[PDB]
């Protein structure tokens, strides 16, 4: 990814453009989201495949529980500058809602169709072209595995699209953690299932955090055009 | 009366009699008469010009019947003074009735007094509420190479971002959101408050006038009932 962007970034300057990985730089229309798509493997066999939902495999499960599980923590790792989330704005279209699927968008996690069980994936969108895809991938993976690890479990997949009786519990349902601060928060206290391994240090996510959090500050202490536009003639 | 106009006519001075007269398959139309001229035959038996709006073949000339010479009062606005006396269609011809291809005016009352002759009842009231924009500037043309219009008045969220000099002062109305709000944001009353005073000097009754809702000048007046002739030509 490191370099897949200094060649954009580069090209497209040595073009005549300038490219940006910002995930929301314009108002009603698409900001970039950098999917992730992921699987482990032992031999040459990813015990992420089997029967059961899908084609998958109890194994994945966890893993789609790991994920939801600090579904939090990890957009904090995964999705930092304000702006990660102009775009994890409720959509329905926008990946949001904490759930599996094959379909039924809306929804987090996709698990693809898939063929050949030699191909049997998870792709986890909500992530933003803007992380170390270090921390990210890890904090993905990390967590992915302490779902694998003890037990957790998913439950059932979506399929049915956000829309229903807005609260109606769809209003129950778990939430990708819309905000920095509050994904902020949610690192805070997650640790743990980072911390575990030795990849990260109480610091490292303390540190991390510290910084994501100046900008937080400057973001909201500077008042914004809009403001105005509402606000003044008050 | 005419007795009567006869001394307004001196009550006042006035020379010309004029603005509002006849009025099209469309709307409203004069000519101007030099104050002499006036004078029962006149009154009695009209002046004549022709087609032009609704006319077929040559030389239909139509009586002008000086009439309603109760529809007559000083115009504020013309220069110098003049009774804007309406007029009953072209009354015909000879005949003295139907304007050609149309009388408005009289179609009102054929309607109004037939309705008269029915029974039905004796007296028809309409109150219309006729709402209006006000803007500043309206630009707009079309031709085998484009098409086009434009829209501005101070007000009409649009313009904020737009740079005056005295500049800005930023209090204006947003999309449909013109709804009473006092002053600064609006564009203005002395307007409406100032076309009261007249409307009524030109003889209507004012029932209460503001903004209506629409980001650029949207203003009504309103205006106390009448019978349809009369409304209408209100
Ligand atoms: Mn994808
Ligand atoms: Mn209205």
């Amino acid at each position: 990814i490191q370099i897949y962007k200094y060649v954009v970034h580069n090209v497209a300057h040595r073009f005549g453009k300038t490219a940006t990985f910002m995930p929301k730089p314009m108002f009603g229309d698409n900001g970039s989201g950098m999917h992730c798509h992921m699987s482990l493997a032992k031999n040459g066999t990813n015990l992420f495949s089997g029967d059961k939902y899908a084609g998958l495999s109890e194994q994945a499960l966890y893993y789609i529980g790991g994920v939801i599980k600090h579904a939090k923590a990890i957009n904090a790792l995964a999705n930092p500058t304000t702006n990660s989330y102009k775009r994890l704005v409720p959509g329905y279209e926008a990946p949001v809602m904490l759930a599996y699927s094959a379909r039924n968008r809306s929804a987090s996690i996709r698990i693809p169709v898939v063929a050949s069980p030699k191909a049997r994936r998870i792709e986890v969108r909500f992530p933003d072209p803007a992380a170390n895809p270090y921390l990210c991938f890890a904090a993905l993976l990390m967590a992915g595995l302490d779902g694998i690890k003890n037990k957790i479990h998913p439950g059932e997949p979506m399929d049915k699209n956000l829309y229903d009786l807005p609260p109606e519990e769809a209003k129950e349902i778990p939430q990708v953690a819309g905000s920095l601060e509050e994904a902020l928060n949610a690192l805070d206290l997650d640790r743990e299932f980072l911390k575990a391994g030795g990849v990260f240090t109480d610091e490292a996510i303390d540190a991390y955090i510290a910084l994501r959090r100046e900008e937080d500050d400057r973001v909201r202490m500077t008042p914004h055009p809009v403001e105005f536009e509402l606000y003044y003639s008050v | 009366s005419a007795e009567h106009v006869l001394t307004m006519l001196n009550e006042h001075e006035v020379k010309f009699v004029d603005l509002r007269f006849t009025d099209t398959k469309g709307k409203e139309q004069h000519v101007t008469i030099p104050a002499h001229q006036v004078n029962a035959e006149f009154f009695e038996e009209g002046k004549m010009f022709d087609g032009s709006s609704i006319g077929g073949w040559k030389g239909i000339n139509e009586s002008d019947m000086v009439l309603m010479p109760d529809a007559s009062t000083a115009v504020i606005d013309p220069f110098f003074a003049d009774s804007t006396l309406i007029i009953r269609c072209d009354i015909l011809e000879p005949g003295t009735l139907q304007g050609y291809d149309r009388d408005p005016r009289s179609i009102a009352k054929r309607a109004e007094d037939y309705l008269r002759a029915t029974g039905i009842a004796d007296t028809v009231l309409f109150g219309p509420e006729p709402e209006f924009f006000l803007f500043d500037d309206i630009r707009f043309g079309a031709s085998i190479s484009g098409s086009h219009v434009a829209i501005d008045d101070i007000e009409g969220a649009w313009n904020s971002s737009t740079k005056y000099e005295g500049g800005n002062k930023g209090h204006r109305p947003g999309v449909k959101g013109g709804y009473f709000p006092v002053p600064p944001v609006d564009s203005a009353q002395d307007i409406r408050s100032e076309m009261c005073l007249v409307m009524e000097q030109m003889g209507l009754v004012v029932e209460a006038h503001h903004h209506e809702v629409a980001t650029a000048g949207q203003n009504e007046v309103a205006t106390r009932f009448n019978t349809m002739t009369k409304k209408a030509d209100e």
